[PDB]
């Protein structure tokens, strides 16, 4: 799921591993997840 | 589009507690006050006053991220004292501190106006 | 090696976060005062530049009268270019080194180079002491015209200014002749940089 | 029966049509042009570049309160990284700042002739000192968050800046 | 008489002002086309 | 274990700005109050703009936006008015907003520019500061600019137009007694107005023990809120926010127990 | 719809599938006055 | 130091003596090596093909 | 290029280096001494085509 | 009024004729090339006035 | 998420504004999301930034921070230690107890150093 | 001596091209002549 | 030379080249020859006198223009080939007198060296103080800068057109900027820039802005995109 | 295009000062002298007036629709 390219800005607060992403880009991107009883409600609400 | 609303800095989000007290298990007699929808204008107000209290061993505040608009305050006191009391008592001093300043300002403002 | 990668990352994060908060108290800046050195060093820099310029003329005079003797491993024309280059190169290093000592501890230029974070001692030298020779294609400025680098310079001129030696620092300001020679040197770097990335990536 | 072949907006930007033009092309068929006008507010993703040096993206936007105010209460409009000046920037930025401070204070447009011996760094510094300012342009900036004076005296001046076409919104 | 050095700085910029006022910034574009449309086109025919 | 007494005195009071000195106060309180003036202070400014006819050279967005930057003389009306969010309205009302109008038309050959004086407001007290004059746009012959606008209370942090402070000059320890800032060459630096020092002395001697005190304030107003009233609202505005924290804080303790 | 000539700046009604030309000028470029549906502008 | 020959001294500590080296343009390693007073061991060229 | 007035002026006075055998044999990218007062030395697009495209000097 | 002009409008697009540098005509040039079978080149492209015939080079 | 053949994985954090945020320690980029759980688990185990490995704005301040001249008051020390994630919670004893407490920069940085690691280096 | 280095040499190392730019050769002398200067000149002549 | 200075049958555009070392005199009249004006120096004395400048100072309403200068012979044009055998002087101060005569025979004098810069380079203050790559870098950035390109933007329709809210002329401006008319139509806004590392949110390639300033119109600009379409009876 | 309402740095009103600024220039007053009369002590505000260009003058030359 290739995303739309966007400029890069620094953020000292974020950890080096962490990366900041806008809401709009994340909205388009999707992550398929297998539902399980332990998280059935989590997928039900989303 | 992606620009956050300007009023979210101070506006309280629906169904979100403004203040949350969390105890710290690293050291006894320590608590974290994760205030939401506030900036450094409020963090430094209480930190300085908390230091003035002799019964406070460690008091400070920090912001995890400026865009988050939430401030975290950590207060540690002596076993007899409690961090919760320190946060409450410090606020009362600030209200009294500003009341004298506000009252005294109104006393001196008229003095300059008349001469 | 001692702890691992997960602990090391926290070391990076703690350094960045803690130092940033402290930086708000100490603060880092930069200004003209850093570039403005004491008058004592300016006289030394100009004196060294003047001495180098006179020495180059003496070398030129020796070659003019055939007094100069070429080294067995080189010819007269190349030997003269080598002797003049060292005099100009040495002046930049000597004047540049004095500039490094000139900067005080409070000076912001010294702080960057001392820590080694950004910049280099050569960059300060070109800002305070002297930019230095502007070599093109590994040599001095070539005679684009008939034996003269630019129309203003006399024919068959091998002096410092004529051949592209820049004796003025960035702060002081370069002469009109030096500006074009500086552009010629910078143009070579841009061309090399443009092709360097293409070749290196390949 | 007809098939729709209308033209939609090229991007998702919100804009207001400015003017509409209806004409006839060279072939004589009806031809029209419309100009869609949109307003772009500078944000963290826009790229700003000085008159010289490398373009710098707006790392973060801070309110006037959070910006470091000086003694006279002048929060800088823009803060750039000092580490750029050494290599990927020029001393002219500092000189231009010094000239801008003198020009604004004295109410005279400074001369930017590349090879004018009249204009010099020392001369500009002397002029600035006459208006109650540091000869090198350094000023004491009070940190917005904590009111204590910053140990290092920041260098502040009215440097000309331009907005590059490269914008995050596009 | 002569231009004193103390006045040459202003004098030198005055002559440059006249050059652009008369010639302009695109004189090289217009002049070549004018020659092409005045003589070259006639010469070809 | 308690706070101090912030004694305050006023140096000079004028329409544009007021200068006062606050003594026996913590640095955090003084610094926080400075930013309280800029952001926390609420003032009334144009926020909602609708154009009925715009034939000026400038565009609709530019003209509509420019009205917001114009300050409004909301001295006591701002206090009685309330934010649109907390009001019981879905549309602006006099109790949670005010009405603004600007109907002009240029028919003379000479260039005519509409300024803030032509900006009519229903509330007599809520009017533009100039009402020389804040020019909005220049109109050509045959150009008209008819539009309706509304103004509402808002925090300074929400938008810059809601900032009545035209630059706050906050100073403390002008002589650098505590060495909070170190000058490489203190002689070169000029002497501040508030400093009390001799010509031959670069800076006051360093005291081993001391705290920031005697903060100098110079609040400059844009004309919307008088500089002698902004401080009164700011101090009350800062503390009323502080009390609100206590009310929520008590609830958290009630939950823990 | 009602259009405006780009030379005389006078109202001229042009229908669908009609030649685009000003009666008073013959000018071949026409503009649209404005829309009656107003929009909301916020000073930001 | 790399060009200079390093020979173990009698005492044991490493010492680098001064030996003349003749860097020559072109590759003639086949014939240059088979020459009088030329080291057949340390004489190496920079051309892998040769 | 109508993005800026300065860009429009530069484009009109823009120059192009020779292409083919003439350009290939020579070094158009490198800055020569003859450009003094005739072609601006500083102005040149950045990239592979660096120095090929230039601008006429003001005078 | 400030627009200097000097371009052509084709199909509504403003086009500027980029000047193309060319070797000067009716001039004798001697160049040294190490790849050619011959040591020196007597290149001289000769053309009449403005242009009566296609340029010829010897 | 994974982006720039060696690629480094990252943990996505949602932020209000549009432009991407990276804790460098400019150029546009496109981040790729591994849909499958198996590769997602593998990426977080070997392709993370910690396993792959400072800005120039921090190194310059670090040299000033560790200078013997730098002395930190109680108030200043509190703020610095708050941002310290790897903090035991106990404030270290001041180097100069009297006449007033004053923590040196190294003392604050001592807690920054993790565990017990010994090394000898020299300044420039 | 001018020895090509950097990208030009790095290319030629991976590019096995038979004819490099400056294919220099280093000659190391041995024995008594390795120390004397004049005694090394005859070797220079017999190689050049 | 006299005929060229007198605007006789030989036009000032024509250039004559004297290859002394080869006994060759080359006269070129064809087009495509790049040349620049140069003040003529005779016997170490400028031909441009005070009276010439006085007339130029009143250039308007006096029927005096640049062409008159060439007519009087004070200034002529030198091409690359003629510049080969023409001596130049940077400024009159260089040729008026020197302790050691670098060159006692000056034929021409440059009006001002700054004219070597182009349209994009001319707008740069202290380019000599600036590094060469930075000056080249600005040339690209200057073109990419957004601002008022022309005055009649509303009437025209362009696919891409960025216009700045408040295009303000710079506080520091070059003399050559007047001729470019960049003062009338600038492409940037001044800013009180404080060079500091604030909160560590700006790296080498980054910058920190003031949110309040942007709310007041610090750098806001408009964007125009033109959509075109025609209904044609192709079939 | 037109003078901004207020200084982008602090927020002091500068649009109203533009009308008086031009009037003072034609009154034989110096460029910097006019700024002092208007009451612009800060250099940030003096920037908004000293080096400002009023482009709307040339735009108004064109006739409207
Ligand atoms: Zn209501
Ligand atoms: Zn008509
Ligand atoms: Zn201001």
């Amino acid at each position: 799921d290739f995303s739309a390219r966007t400029v890069i800005t620094p953020d000292p607060n974020l950890s080096i591993d962490q990366v900041g992403v806008p809401r709009s880009i994340a909205a388009n991107m999707t992550f398929a997840e297998i539902v399980t009883p332990f998280n059935i409600d989590r997928l039900q609400e989303l | 589009m992606n620009a956050p609303p300007a009023f979210e800095s101070f506006l309280l989000f629906e169904g979100e507690k403004k203040i949350t007290i969390n105890k710290d298990t690293k050291v006894p007699n320590a608590c974290l006050f994760t205030i939401n929808k506030e900036d450094h204008t409020l963090g430094n107000i209480i930190k300085s006053q908390l230091l003035k209290d002799p019964q406070v061993l460690f008091a400070g505040y920090k912001v995890p991220h400026p865009l988050e608009h939430k401030i975290i305050i950590r207060v540690q006191t002596t076993p007899d004292y409690s961090p919760q009391e320190a946060f409450t008592n410090a606020i009362t001093d600030l209200i009294s501190e500003l009341s004298l300043l506000e009252e005294r300002f109104r006393v001196a403002i008229k003095d300059k106006q008349e001469g | 090696l001692e702890m691992g990668h997960d602990i090391t990352r926290l070391f990076y994060s703690n350094i960045q976060t803690v130092i940033n908060n402290w930086l708000l108290i100490e603060g880092h800046t930069i200004g003209i005062g850093d570039s403005i050195a004491d008058s004592k060093t300016y006289q030394d820099i100009q004196n060294t530049i003047k001495k180098a310029k006179q020495d180059v003329i003496e070398v030129i005079e020796k070659a003019h009268n055939n007094e100069l003797e070429p080294t067995p491993g080189n010819t007269l024309r190349q030997t003269f270019e080598n002797q003049v280059n060292r005099i100009l190169n040495d002046a930049r290093d000597k004047t540049g080194s004095s500039a490094q000592k000139s900067l005080s501890e409070y000076n912001n230029f010294k702080s960057m180079v001392v820590s080694g974070a950004k910049g280099s001692k050569i960059n300060i030298s070109q800002v305070i002491a002297v930019v230095g020779q502007q070599n093109v294609e590994g040599k001095r400025i070539p005679f684009g015209f008939k034996h003269r680098t630019l129309p203003h310079f006399i024919k068959d001129d091998y002096g410092p200014e004529s051949r592209g030696f820049v004796e003025n620092s960035y702060l002081a300001g370069l002469t009109p002749t030096e500006f074009f020679f500086h552009a010629m040197g910078g143009r070579e770097g841009l061309i090399d940089t443009a092709v360097k990335t293409a070749e290196t990536g390949y | 029966t007809k098939r729709d072949c209308s033209t939609f907006l090229r991007t998702s930007e919100t804009g207001i049509v400015d003017q509409v033009m209806v004409t006839l092309n060279q072939e004589g068929y009806k031809f029209c042009k419309i100009r869609v006008r949109s307003v772009r507010i500078p944000q963290i993703g826009d790229k700003f570049a000085s008159r010289h040096g490398q373009k710098g993206t707006c790392g973060i936007q801070y309110r006037q309160e959070d910006m470091p105010f000086t003694c006279e209460g002048i929060t800088p409009d823009i803060i750039i990284n000092p580490h750029a000046i050494p290599s990927r920037m020029t001393i002219g930025h500092l000189i231009e700042c010094l000239q801008g401070k003198v020009s604004a204070n004295k109410g005279e447009i400074g001369d930017a002739t590349p090879f004018n011996d009249a204009v010099n760094v020392q001369k500009i510094s002397n002029l600035l000192s006459d208006y109650g300012y540091h000869l090198r342009g350094n000023e004491v900036l009070y940190n917005g968050f904590t009111g204590r004076k910053i140990t290092s005296q920041i260098f502040i001046g009215p440097t000309y800046y331009q907005r590059l076409k490269h914008m995050v919104d596009d | 008489d002569e231009i004193t050095p103390d006045l040459w700085q202003e004098a030198c910029w005055i002559v440059i002002s006249s050059y652009f006022d008369e010639k302009g910034l695109v004189r090289q574009q217009l002049d070549s086309f004018d020659e092409f449309i005045q003589m070259s086109v006639q010469r070809i025919v | 274990p308690y706070a101090n007494q912030p004694t305050v005195r006023i140096t000079e009071l004028t329409d544009e700005n007021v200068k006062f000195i606050i003594e026996n106060t913590d640095l955090a309180v003084a610094n926080s109050i400075r930013r309280v003036f800029i952001a926390e202070v609420p003032i009334i400014a144009i926020d909602w703009v609708q154009i009925d006819a715009n034939s000026s050279v400038l565009h609709d967005e530019f003209i509509a936006h420019r009205l917001g930057l114009i300050p409004l003389t909301s001295d006591d009306i701002v206090d009685k008015l309330q934010y649109s969010r907390d009001c019981t309205c879905e549309e602006f009302c006099p109790e949670c907003s005010v009405e603004f109008t600007l109907d002009v038309r240029c028919n003379e050959d000479q260039t005519r520019h509409v300024t803030s004086r032509d900006l009519i407001s229903n509330s007599p007290r809520v009017i533009p500061v100039t009402s020389d004059d804040i020019l909005i746009v220049k109109l050509r012959k045959g150009q008209e600019l008819r539009l309706r606008a509304y103004a509402k209370k808002g925090f300074g942090k929400e938008h810059a137009k809601w900032n009545p402070t035209a630059g706050v000059a906050f100073e403390y320890d002008p002589d650098n007694a505590l060495r909070h800032t170190v000058y490489p060459k203190p002689e070169e630096w000029p002497k501040s107005e508030y400093s009390e020092l001799d010509e031959d002395e670069s800076q006051a001697p360093y005291d081993p023990n001391g705290k920031p005190e005697r903060f100098y304030y110079n609040v400059e107003s844009c004309g919307s809120l008088r500089p002698e009233t902004i401080v009164l609202s700011a101090l009350s505005g800062l503390k009323k926010k502080l009390s609100d924290l206590q009310t929520q804080l008590s609830h958290e303790i009630q939950s823990d127990v | 719809m009602i259009y405006i000539c780009g030379e005389c700046h006078t109202e001229n009604e042009i229908k669908s599938r009609d030649p685009i030309r000003c009666r008073e000028c013959g000018y071949r470029i026409m503009y649209k006055k404005r829309t009656k549906r107003l929009v909301v502008f916020d000073a930001r | 130091d790399n060009k200079k020959k390093i020979i173990i001294t009698e005492d044991g500590e490493f010492k680098a003596l001064q030996e003349w080296i003749l860097e020559t343009d072109g590759v003639s390693l086949m014939r240059v090596l088979s020459e009088k007073d030329v080291d057949p061991v340390r004489t190496t060229s920079n051309d892998i093909v040769e | 290029n109508r993005l800026t007035f300065a860009s429009t002026l530069s484009h009109l006075r823009r120059l192009n280096s020779p292409i083919g055998r003439d350009g290939k044999l020579a070094k158009p990218r490198q800055l020569h001494n003859t450009l003094w007062g005739m072609v601006c030395p500083a102005e040149t697009p950045e990239g592979h085509a660096v120095g090929l495209v230039k601008n006429l000097a003001l005078m | 009024p400030l627009d200097p002009g000097g371009y052509f409008i084709i199909n509504g697009s403003e086009k500027v004729l980029i000047a193309q540098e060319k070797m000067a005509t009716n001039t004798v040039y001697v160049f040294a090339k190490k790849d050619s079978k011959y040591a020196y080149t007597g290149e001289c492209r000769s053309c009449l006035e403005n242009s009566s015939r296609p340029t010829s080079t010897i | 998420v994974i982006f720039n053949m060696s690629m480094m994985g990252h943990r996505v954090r949602i932020l209000p504004w549009s432009t991407f945020r990276l804790n460098l320690s400019g150029d546009e980029m496109n981040l790729h999301l591994p849909q499958s759980l198996e590769t997602r688990a593998e990426i977080q185990e070997l392709a993370m930034v910690p396993r792959m490995i400072i800005v120039q704005d921090t190194l310059t301040a670090v040299r000033k921070f560790t200078k013997r001249d730098v002395f930190l008051e109680r108030g200043e020390v509190m703020n610095l230690l708050m941002f310290l994630s790897t903090w035991d919670g106990k404030v270290p004893q001041p180097a100069i107890l009297k006449p007033r407490p004053l923590w040196t920069g190294k003392q604050i940085f001592s807690l920054i150093i993790p565990g017990h690691i010994n090394c000898i280096r020299t300044h420039s | 001596k001018n020895v090509t280095l950097g990208v030009p040499r790095l290319k030629e190392l991976i590019n096995i091209s038979k004819k490099p730019k400056t294919p220099s050769l280093t000659v190391f002398l041995l024995g008594q002549s390795a120390r004397d200067a004049e005694r090394a000149k005859d070797i220079l002549c017999r190689l050049e | 030379r006299k005929l060229r200075r007198q605007m006789d049958i030989i036009v000032s555009e024509v250039s004559m080249i004297r290859d002394i070392r080869e006994r060759e005199i080359r006269i070129y009249t064809d087009a495509g020859r790049i040349c620049r004006p140069l003040l003529i120096v005779e016997k170490q004395k400028l031909l441009l006198k005070k009276r010439h400048i006085d007339q130029l100072k009143e250039r308007e309403y006096n029927n005096y223009s640049w062409q008159d200068l060439v007519a009087s012979g004070v200034v002529e044009y030198i091409d690359t080939l003629e510049e080969e055998t023409v001596m130049l002087a940077m400024t009159p101060d260089d040729l008026q007198e020197k302790e050691v005569a670098y060159c006692s025979t000056y034929t021409h004098c440059e009006i001002h060296p700054s004219m070597i810069l182009g349209v994009c380079a001319s707008i740069i203050p202290f380019p000599d103080h600036n590094q060469s790559p930075r000056n080249t870098y600005q040339s690209a950035m200057g073109k990419q800068a957004m601002g008022v390109y022309i005055t009649n933007f509303h009437v025209r329709m362009d696919t891409l057109a960025h216009v700045l809210y408040y295009p303000q002329k710079p506080l520091v401006t070059t003399r050559s900027m007047e001729y470019l008319r960049f003062r009338e139509l600038p492409a940037g806004i001044n800013s009180i820039v404080a060079i500091a590392s604030y909160t560590g949110y700006n790296q080498e390639d980054s910058v920190i802005m003031n949110r309040s300033a942007v709310d007041r119109g610090f750098f806001r600009s408009v964007f125009y995109r033109s959509y075109k379409e025609q209904e044609s009876k192709k079939g | 295009m037109i003078i901004p309402v207020r200084c982008f740095t602090c927020g002091k009103i500068v649009g109203n000062k533009w009308e008086a600024y031009l009037g003072l220039l034609q009154a034989e007053y110096t460029e910097g002298d006019a700024l002092d009369a208007l009451g612009l002590k800060r250099y940030c505000c003096r920037r908004m007036l000293l080096a400002h260009v009023d482009l709307i003058e040339k735009l108004l030359n064109y006739a409207p629709l």
